[PDB]
């Protein structure tokens, strides 16, 4: 019907993972949570997941 | 056994580019560079803040 | 002019050249061999990491150079300047010093040779990448395509330890 959402949020593990999984592109910042860090690779695409290590090293 | 082996294993927490502090990562040393023990002196500029906003812990 | 200067001084490999004229530095006599002791206890001082040999090159005669030469030996620095008296030698003046990282050991520190054709034609044979040149020596037959020419304007060695990273204040 002609929506988008985009969901910014700090505690990407707190969302529910009900509108978090159906985001197909992702702007990932740096993230200093391991409890966070671990949910968004494994949302993130497969090929990514090599380069999800970046994540607490962003600056 | 025929030498003395003291090795550090050590985690970098930023660098100085001149007379001043950066808080960084992803910055590799060359091999055979010296290595020195740092000054209280230096520390204190880190941990520290603008006067205006300055508030002891300890 | 500091600030301009501070990049390709941070990297360890790599081949600076001066082309110093003892008459525009005053007390050049007495400060030379001081100033080429700071240069290199601080950029020809590690043994794996800084794997080139600094030239200084020097307008006068080929006879004043032996009183440098003497100093330097008096000083305990190595050096090689290439004439054996009124005499050069090319083939040991483009030699690579010989390194013996077990005791920290290389054969000479610095190359400080006089102004003449050899010399000049020995450097163009083995370009550098920074060319320095200080008191506005006339830098005409020296193939300066490739390398980064950067004149300095001093007046002493004060100002040059400054522009060179060697020093805080004037």
């Amino acid at each position: 019907y002609g929506l988008s959402l985009m969901v910014v949020s700090q505690r990407p593990s707190e969302v529910s993972d009900t509108i978090l999984s159906q985001c197909n592109n992702f702007i990932n910042l740096r993230l200093t949570n391991i409890n966070d860090q671990n949910y968004i690779k494994n949302l993130l695409p497969d090929n990514s997941r090599s380069i999800s290590e970046i994540l607490p090293t962003l600056g | 056994k025929d030498e003395d082996i003291f090795i550090l294993t050590v985690q970098p927490v930023g660098i100085f580019k001149g007379e001043e502090f950066f808080q960084g990562n992803s910055m590799l040393p060359s091999p055979t560079e010296p290595v020195f023990l740092v000054e209280d002196d230096i520390l204190n500029k880190i941990f520290s803040n603008e006067k205006t906003k300055i508030f002891h812990l300890g | 002019r500091k600030n301009q200067l501070v990049p390709s001084l941070n990297i360890n490999s790599r081949s600076r050249y001066f082309i110093i004229d003892p008459d525009t530095i005053d007390n050049f006599d007495d400060e030379f061999i001081l100033f080429v002791k700071d240069y290199l206890d601080k950029y020809n001082s590690k043994i794996k990491l800084h794997t080139e040999t600094p030239c200084f090159i020097l307008k006068t005669d080929v006879n004043n150079l032996s009183e440098y030469h003497k100093r330097f030996v008096s000083r305990n620095i190595q050096i090689i300047t290439g004439y054996i008296g009124d005499t050069f030698y090319f083939k040991e003046f483009n030699k690579e010093p010989k390194r013996i990282i077990k005791d920290n050991w290389v054969e000479f520190k610095a190359r400080i040779s006089c102004n003449s054709d050899e010399v000049i034609k020995c450097i163009n044979y083995k370009k550098c990448d920074d060319l320095y040149i200080v008191g506005g020596v006339d830098v005409s037959l020296l193939d300066t395509a490739d390398v980064n020419i950067e004149n300095l304007e001093i007046n002493n060695f004060r100002e040059l330890k400054y522009l060179l990273s060697m020093l805080k204040e004037i």
